[PDB]
């Protein structure tokens, strides 16, 4: 009804292809699919290991293991980015 | 292809002109972040690291008047804990925070394409008035700064094993 | 032309080729290392390891490292440096698969340039055959240790 503002750098992200354009990856638009796939596997193993090392949680835990356990959900987004880049020829 | 790493491809973001270029970016991190931000970040890490390695050596060489009576034994990172009880660190923190506030404004101006990475125009003595000798001092700053990051990490970690401190650990 | 079970149809030939060369080189080091470990012992190691043979050394140094021993962190250090090397040379094996210039196994590592000097039409096959033997020989060495406490030289010397 009036112009709706969006921040500078807003681009068109609607896709009807097999995979979205690499622009949907933001700052990761230039990373290759091999690098996302290897980072995804790495993050999944390190995140699962760190998660496993602190499943009995105690009042004093190792702080690095806590931070490293956040790599398991991050790996899901990494392998989705690997599928997007492999189907974009990157 | 890349110079430093012959099997790997030349980094896209990196350029020959960018001081301290060896074509070294195997993981392609320069593609992820803005290259000027990484350049400013490397230059800043270089200068802090240079000061810290020189300080580590100097702390083994001598001690300013009265410091022996606040801290007796602690040499590298132990001194920081005693000084935070006093105002010594808080003071450095406050003034460096103030200097970094204008560093933040400088970063914003750089990221819009106007200022150059690490260029704060701080050249009181006449050391860069040639623009060929200037290029040599820029590259020397980056190489000495990179060496200093590795050194500062090396010295602090050696203190973590032994507690000796850098030069005394060299002696024994 | 040896592939009776057709396992190159079940994976990319480039990935398999680099994996084969890596297995061959690592096993070269393992087989040569076990024979050298019996023949020569680096100084000081007899107090940390005693007289343990190839696989026993891994478990015994990591047992000592499992206490807080400063003089037993060899395994972690080798693991660290090999992991660092595999992390930074990791994009190479994906560049080869993507159609890149570099062939499987070539990191251009020729300091002495012995391969560069003469035409390298045979040194490649020399490495591949020697490494294939190195893998099988490592297999031999480890399982024979797992049955009899003898090492390379001890087991070869007699015949139980
Ligand atoms: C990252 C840098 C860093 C940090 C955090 C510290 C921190 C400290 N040092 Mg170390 N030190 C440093 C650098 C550093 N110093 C340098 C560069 C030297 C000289 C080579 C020394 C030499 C030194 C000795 C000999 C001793 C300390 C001591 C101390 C402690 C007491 C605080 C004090 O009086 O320091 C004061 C430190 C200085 C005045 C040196 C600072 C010099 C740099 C070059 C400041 C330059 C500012 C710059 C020119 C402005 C640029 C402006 C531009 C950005 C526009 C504290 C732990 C004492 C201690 O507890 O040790 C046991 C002690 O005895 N320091
Ligand atoms: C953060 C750094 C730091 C700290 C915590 C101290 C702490 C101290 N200084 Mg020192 N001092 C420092 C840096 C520092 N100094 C620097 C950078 C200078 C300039 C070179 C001085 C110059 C100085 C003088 C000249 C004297 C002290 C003295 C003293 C002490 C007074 C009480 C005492 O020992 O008796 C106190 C322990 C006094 C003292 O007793 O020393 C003998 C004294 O006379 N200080
Ligand atoms: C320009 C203004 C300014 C002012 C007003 C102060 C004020 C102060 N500083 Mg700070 N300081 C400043 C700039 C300033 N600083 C800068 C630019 C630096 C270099 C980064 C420092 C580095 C510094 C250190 C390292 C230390 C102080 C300390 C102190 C205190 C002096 C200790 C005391 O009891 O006083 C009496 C002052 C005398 C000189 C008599 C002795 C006081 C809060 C000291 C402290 O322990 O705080 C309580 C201390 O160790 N200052
Ligand atoms: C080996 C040390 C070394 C070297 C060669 C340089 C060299 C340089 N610096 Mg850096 N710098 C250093 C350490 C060093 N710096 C440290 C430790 C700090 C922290 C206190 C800084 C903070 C700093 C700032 C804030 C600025 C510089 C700037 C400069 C440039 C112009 C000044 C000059 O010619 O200095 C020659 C210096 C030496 C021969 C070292 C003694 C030049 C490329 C300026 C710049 O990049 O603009 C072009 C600038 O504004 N430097
Ligand atoms: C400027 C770089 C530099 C330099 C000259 C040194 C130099 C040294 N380091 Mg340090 N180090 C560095 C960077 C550096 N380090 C960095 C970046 C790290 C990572 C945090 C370390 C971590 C480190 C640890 C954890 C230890 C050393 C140790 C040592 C000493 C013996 C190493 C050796 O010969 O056996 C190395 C073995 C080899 C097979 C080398 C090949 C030596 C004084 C040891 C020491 O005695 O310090 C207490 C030690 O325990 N270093
Ligand atoms: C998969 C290979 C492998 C593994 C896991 C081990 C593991 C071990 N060895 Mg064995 N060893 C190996 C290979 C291996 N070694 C090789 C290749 C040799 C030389 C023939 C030896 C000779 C050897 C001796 C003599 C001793 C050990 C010992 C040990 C233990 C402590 C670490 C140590 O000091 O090693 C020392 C190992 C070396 C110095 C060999 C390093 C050879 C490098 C890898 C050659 C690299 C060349 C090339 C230029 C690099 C290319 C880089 C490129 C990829 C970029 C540890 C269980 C010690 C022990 O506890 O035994 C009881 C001991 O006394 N090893
Ligand atoms: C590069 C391989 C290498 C080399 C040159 C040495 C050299 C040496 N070792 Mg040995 N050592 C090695 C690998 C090596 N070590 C490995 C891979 C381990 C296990 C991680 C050990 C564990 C070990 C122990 C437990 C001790 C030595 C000690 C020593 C030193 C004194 C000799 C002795 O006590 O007999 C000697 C210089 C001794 C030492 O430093 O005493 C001062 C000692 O107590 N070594
Ligand atoms: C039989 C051993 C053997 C042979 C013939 C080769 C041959 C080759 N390698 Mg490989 N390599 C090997 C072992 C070997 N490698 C091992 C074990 C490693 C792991 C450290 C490597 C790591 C490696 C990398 C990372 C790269 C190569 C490359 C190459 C090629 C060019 C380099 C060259 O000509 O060097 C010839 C190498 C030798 C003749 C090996 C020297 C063996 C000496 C004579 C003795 C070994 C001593 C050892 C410590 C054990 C002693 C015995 C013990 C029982 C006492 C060529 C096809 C490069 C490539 O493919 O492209 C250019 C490359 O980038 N290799
Ligand atoms: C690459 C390169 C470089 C390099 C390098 C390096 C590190 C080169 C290293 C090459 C190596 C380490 C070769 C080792 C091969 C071992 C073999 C073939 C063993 C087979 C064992 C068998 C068959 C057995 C057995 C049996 C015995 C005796 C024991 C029994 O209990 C068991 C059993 C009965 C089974 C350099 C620096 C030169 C530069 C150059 O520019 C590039
Ligand atoms: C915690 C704490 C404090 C503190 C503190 C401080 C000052 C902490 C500083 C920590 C630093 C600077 C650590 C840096 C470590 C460097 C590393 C790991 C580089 C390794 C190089 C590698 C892996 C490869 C290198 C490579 C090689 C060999 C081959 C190729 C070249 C290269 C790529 C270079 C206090 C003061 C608050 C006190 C408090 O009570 C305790």
């Amino acid at each position: 009804f009036s112009p709706v503002p969006s921040p500078e750098g807003t681009k068109e992200t609607y896709w009807e292809t097999k995979a979205p354009s690499s622009d949907v990856l933001g700052i990761g638009a230039g990373v290759s699919s091999g690098n996302f796939a290897a980072a995804s596997v790495f993050a999944a193993l390190v995140g699962g290991y760190c998660t496993g090392q602190v499943i009995p949680l105690t009042v004093e835990p190792n702080p690095l293991f806590l931070a490293g356990s956040f790599l398991l959900p991050y790996s899901w987004a990494l392998h989705v980015a690997a599928w997007i880049q492999k189907n974009n020829g990157k | 292809m890349s110079e430093s790493v012959p099997f790997l491809k030349k980094p896209e973001a990196l350029d020959s002109s960018m001081a301290g270029y060896a074509g070294f970016d195997p993981l392609g991190l320069s593609s992820i972040a803005d290259i000027k931000f990484l350049q400013e970040s490397e230059i800043k890490h270089c200068r802090i690291a240079m000061l810290a390695a020189a300080g580590s050596i100097a702390q083994d060489i001598f001690t300013f008047p009265g410091v022996s009576k606040v801290v007796g034994t602690a040499k590298m990172t132990g001194v920081h804990d005693v000084l935070v009880k006093q105002g010594a660190m808080g003071q450095i923190l406050l003034w460096t925070s103030f200097l970094e506030v204008f560093g933040t404004i400088a970063l914003l101006e750089t990221l819009d394409g106007k200022r150059a990475p690490g260029d704060f125009k701080f050249d009181p003595l006449g050391f860069s008035k040639n623009a060929e000798t200037a290029k040599r001092y820029q590259l020397s700053e980056i190489k000495n700064g990179r060496l200093a990051m590795l050194a500062t990490g090396g010295m602090v970690h050696g203190y973590f094993i032994t507690g000796k401190g850098p030069l005394e650990l060299l002696t024994n | 032309g040896f592939d009776p079970l057709g396992l190159s149809t079940l994976c990319n030939v480039e990935w398999l080729r680099e994996a084969e060369i890596k297995h061959c080189r690592v096993a070269m080091l393992a087989a040569a290392g076990s024979i050298a470990q019996d023949l020569y012992q680096f100084p000081g190691v007899e107090k940390i390891v005693g007289s343990a043979k190839m696989t026993g050394v891994h478990d015994k140094i990591l047992a000592a490292a499992s206490t807080g021993d400063y003089k037993a962190q060899a395994m972690s250090q080798i693991l660290f440096w090999t992991s660092f090397l595999e992390i930074v040379t990791l994009p190479a094996v994906f560049e080869t698969m993507n159609g890149g210039p570099r062939k499987p196994g070539v990191f251009f590592f020729d300091p002495l340039g012995l391969g560069k000097g003469d035409k390298m039409g045979e040194m490649e096959l020399k490495e591949i055959k020697n490494g294939r033997l190195a893998m099988i020989g490592v297999g031999g060495m480890v399982h024979h240790y797992l049955l009899t406490g003898k090492g390379p030289i001890q087991f070869l010397s007699g015949i139980p």
